[PDB]
């Protein structure tokens, strides 16, 4: 599923916010 | 309120002289900004909300007063060194000015030898982030509740000439009533043009950003397509194990939905995550309307929600004043105060 698929990503905690 | 459930688009000169005297009151603030308000001695540092990648935010209480409070600290050798002065002055600049019940509020702000600081009203509800994760996802009523006030603050905050760039669980705080609280002004600015600052967070980027095209308000519309999806799914509508490929999925334009969203969610969701700006709700001729006349909202009294007077989902668990059980925990490292000046020059305004 794709539920199971995002838990098993390395992008479920808290994500940084990014610039250059 | 009364009036625009009376008689819909009533209140359109109301919304309209609301926000004329909003920008007032925002315009002496921005050109004569506040500075120096208080200091480091009056606060007693009790435990960290929070880390960045040149500050933190830590939990405060007043000395004087005995109030908590959530103070921002950033190193000003690691804000010059990752090139983010001008962005760290839009920050402080817009926050002093601003004035709704969406964006948490700057109570002080101060510098010394070291850092820079931004004590904000304490939201002891945790970030919307740590909820959605636990529970999985919210209903679509809970997903909308959050939606409303989100339109309702992008459309105070692009009146006054404001791009956000910053939209996502993590910077949405919930307070006592169980309402919203938008945090995390990093990569706001005051801008009427348009600009090209590649900034804000992967799963969020509008394709214009990515494709390093030159952008405007619109990004903020796309955004909270990408918000309202993840709060109704319980997952982004692009991800992937690095932000390259998920680059990939946003300029594609492909999105699939749950079978659990409903005609009406799939329909505003393809509008919002609609990749030509000629075509994006939000960024048309009827502007903000087109989002909030959406069937979608129909049942959203947007007055009544500017107002708190609808009732939350949820409230968050209060134990006390001070309590941080709805925050997760960090490492705390001591604050450090040099006994000379660095880079006094470049942050005299703050
Ligand atoms: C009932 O219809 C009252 C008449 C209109 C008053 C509206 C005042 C507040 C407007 C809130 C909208 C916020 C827009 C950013």
């Amino acid at each position: 599923t794709t539920y199971a698929d995002f838990i098993a990503s390395g992008r479920t905690g808290r994500r940084a916010s990014i610039h250059d | 309120g009364n009036a625009a459930a009376a008689c819909k688009g009533s209140e359109q000169e109301s919304v309209k002289e609301f926000l004329a005297k909003a920008k007032e009151d925002f315009l002496k603030k921005w050109e004569t900004p506040s500075q120096n308000t208080a200091q480091l001695d009056q606060f007693d540092r009790i435990k960290t909300l929070g880390t960045g990648s040149f500050g933190r935010v830590m939990l405060v209480k007043h000395k004087e007063s005995g109030n908590h409070y959530a103070m921002k600290i950033l190193d000003k050798q690691k804000v010059v060194k990752l090139k983010q002065i001008e962005h760290t002055l839009n920050e402080k600049r817009i926050l002093q000015a601003v004035n709704f019940p969406f964006l948490v509020k700057l109570e002080f702000s101060f510098k010394d030898n070291s850092n820079l600081y931004m004590v904000m009203e304490y939201v002891a509800g945790g970030e919307m982030f740590s909820h959605l994760r636990r529970i999985g996802r919210f209903s679509e009523p809970h997903a909308r509740f959050y939606a409303a006030q989100i339109v309702l603050t992008f459309e105070y905050l692009h009146s006054l000439d404001l791009i956000y760039r910053d939209l996502k669980p993590e910077n949405l705080l919930i307070d006592q009533q169980g309402y919203i609280q938008v945090t995390d002004f990093g990569f706001a600015k005051r801008v009427k043009g348009r600009t090209w600052t590649l900034c804000g967070t992967p799963e969020y980027l509008a394709p214009e950003i990515i494709l390093s095209k030159g952008y405007n308000k619109a990004v903020d519309w796309w955004a909270l397509g990408v918000l309202i999806y993840e709060m109704a799914a319980g997952y982004p509508p692009f991800f992937a194990d690095q932000p390259i490929q998920i680059y990939e999925k946003i300029v594609s334009g492909k999105v699939r939905f749950p079978s659990h969203f409903s005609s009406d969610l799939k329909d505003l969701l393809r509008n919002l995550l609609q990749v030509d700006l000629t075509k994006r709700f939000g960024n048309l001729k009827n502007g903000v309307n087109d989002i909030k006349n959406h069937k979608w909202f129909a049942t959203t009294d947007w007055i009544a929600i500017y107002q708190r007077k609808v009732e939350a989902p949820f409230i968050p668990k209060f134990k006390g004043p001070g309590d941080t059980s709805n925050f997760d925990d960090y490492e705390e490292e001591e604050i450090r105060v040099s006994i000379n000046e660095k880079c006094g020059k470049e942050f005299t305004e703050f």
